[PDB]
């Protein structure tokens, strides 16, 4: 079952312990806050994220 | 019908004396006349209060308007209990149940106590003055025990002008060793303007400090000199200029003549002189109501002296105060409603706070209700995933918005408060992360709330893709990741 | 750390409910040291309580 | 400087002219910000004191 990396990493440290992350990353994706297009909050968020 | 009353005014109480005559001209009616017979005195000398009291009682009056002080208040409240002569006054409220005394000043101590929990204070100082009694001090020392405060109350009144500046440095150098950021000032005008001039000179009005000027004139004293400092200054005021009846007065008040009325041509009026104008309405309202009930109380029998053995009252004095307590009119401060005691009830006190544009109004206070915070966001769409958003074991136990926790939940709370908002997490439990569907192009899950405008912010482990980027804006990536195999 | 409490306004009807009221509030803090600034009529009233 | 409250500790000023005690200086004596300056007329000299 292919999925997100740190989601796969969390189940490996949680203790049913029968899961395994093998190989490495196969892509690069980003976890960003979804804001409206032309957001009322995004430009304050964009620095406060950074 | 020339009703004769008496006046006991302090020496140098100029604006109250002008505000006395303003009501005498306006609230003069065609059907009766009020005879002032004003005397001038020094109000702290209880000899001088006494022979000025017995002079007017030798003249014969129906009521007496005048001021008292702390060093003369029991000379007043004893005589008005004895000779049954009612006494209307704007001074500080006497503690107890005193007959024949009309306090025109509202109480303060409930509003002052209500303000402190609004700022949620635990440790503060309290600079008080002895001139207005110790009633406000005794209330907050009663309140500091049961509600866990650390009140460092310091008397400040006994300071001579030759050594003011040496003392106030020595005052506030003590508070820095205590690291006090919060101060309640509890004084009249002059001791506020002295202390604020000493706060500025040592530089103790920058951001990080907070002050509460605990009297009824917040805009009364000079306030420009700490308007731009950085320390937030709160306060209390009963005379709201946004009211029309006040505005009708001020436009009359500003136009007056200086040598005819000293201190009249101003933009603001002080609360002490404001109640002075308010009482002449109340004094006039009684003798309207008295003849309307047709209780002729013309005691033309000679009053004699005050040193009678035994001193005898006159039972038409009992008639007067019942009319004085049963008056509900409107004036500059608001609803003037009395008790059986002589104290005011059903009144409003405007909690005002000082911003850089000036005094604003963040609400009002009452007896029935506390500080009424008369003022004048984002909706988080997400999904619960471990350890981003997690459903707590204290689901039914812990209520509110800490019912979900996790890594995303901290970062959502970090991103709302550094921007300024407060979060509203509501999870659509459809389970689908959401994308632009085939053949119908409906955003399914969290994007179904976000693109269609049913939510504002979405703090979630969501992937920024090309067709994701087109419809709605994104932030920067939280972390760098990839597709990973799980076996 | 002074806790100053007015005991002056206590009246004769409500003595055993009010003199019991503040000492438990002292006992909710465990105050151990008391100064009495009263006259002997109020002092012997307090010592009885 | 005083009215906006910018003479607390953390600040420093240098009044760059030849009269340092010439202007009014009491109003920032007790602030917290260190104020330096320049003066040519020393009153500790006898001929000045005369």
């Amino acid at each position: 079952y292919l999925l997100e990396s740190t989601m796969n990493e969390y189940i490996e440290q949680r203790k049913p312990c029968d899961t395994m992350k093998v190989g490495g990353n196969l892509d690069s994706k980003g976890y960003g806050i979804a804001t409206p297009k032309g957001s009322s909050l995004g430009t304050p968020v964009n620095l406060a994220v950074l | 019908n020339s009703i004769q009353i008496g006046g006991l005014f302090p020496r140098g109480a100029d604006q109250e004396y002008s505000a006395f005559r303003v009501g005498m001209v306006q609230f003069s009616t065609s059907e009766f006349r009020l005879t002032p017979h004003i005397d001038n005195l020094e109000v702290a000398n209880s000899f001088a209060v006494t022979n000025a009291f017995c002079s007017q009682f030798s003249r014969g009056v129906y009521a007496i308007f005048g001021f008292y002080d702390k060093k003369s208040v029991n000379t007043i409240t004893s005589f008005c209990g004895t000779l049954h002569v009612s006494f209307i006054t704007p001074s500080f409220p006497t503690d107890g149940t005193h007959p024949f005394v009309i306090q025109m000043r509202p109480d303060l101590k409930g509003a002052l106590l209500s303000l402190i929990e609004y700022y949620q204070w635990d440790k503060f100082a309290y600079l008080y003055d002895s001139d207005r009694g110790l009633s406000t001090l005794q209330a907050v020392l009663d309140s500091a025990a049961e509600k866990k405060w650390q009140v460092t109350a310091i008397n400040v009144g006994n300071i001579n002008n030759d050594k003011k500046d040496e003392t106030y440095r020595s005052l506030f150098q003590d508070l820095e060793l205590k690291k006090e950021r919060r101060v309640i000032l509890d004084c009249e005008r002059d001791k506020v303007n002295d202390i604020v001039d000493q706060v500025i000179t040592i530089g103790k009005h920058v951001k990080g400090y907070h002050y509460i000027i605990a009297n009824l004139g917040f805009t009364d004293g000079d306030l420009l000199k700490i308007q731009f400092g950085g320390a937030e200054v709160s306060g209390f005021q009963i005379v709201d200029y946004d009211d029309s009846l006040v505005s009708k007065f001020i436009e009359r008040w500003s136009t007056l003549e200086e040598k005819e009325y000293p201190g009249a041509h101003t933009a603001t009026i002080k609360y002490t002189s404001a109640l002075t104008y308010d009482a002449v309405q109340v004094m006039t309202e009684a003798f309207r109501n008295l003849r309307k009930q047709r209780i002729e109380i013309s005691r033309r029998g000679n009053a004699g002296d005050c040193l009678a053995n035994p001193a005898v009252p006159w039972g038409q004095g009992v008639e007067i105060e019942r009319a004085l307590k049963q008056v509900q009119v409107e004036g500059l401060s608001g609803n003037i409603k009395f008790d059986q005691n002589g104290k005011r009830i059903n009144y409003t006190i405007n909690i005002m706070e000082l911003k850089t544009n000036g005094p604003r109004k963040i609400g009002y206070w009452s007896e029935v209700d506390k500080m009424v915070l008369t003022e004048d966001t984002v909706v988080v769409t997400t999904i619960l995933e471990s350890p981003y958003v997690m459903m707590k074991k204290n689901h039914e136990m812990l209520e509110g918005n800490e019912r979900y926790e996790g890594y995303c939940v901290d970062l959502a709370a970090e991103i709302a408060k550094h921007c300024g908002f407060k979060y509203k997490l509501t999870i659509v439990g459809d389970g689908k992360y959401g994308a632009r569907d085939a053949d119908t192009k409906i955003w399914n899950g969290m994007v179904g709330e976000l693109v269609y405008g049913k939510a504002d912010i979405a703090i979630a482990p969501l992937t920024i893709t090309l067709v994701r980027e087109e419809v709605i804006d994104f932030s920067k990536p939280f972390m760098s990741l990839g597709i990973s195999i799980m076996i």
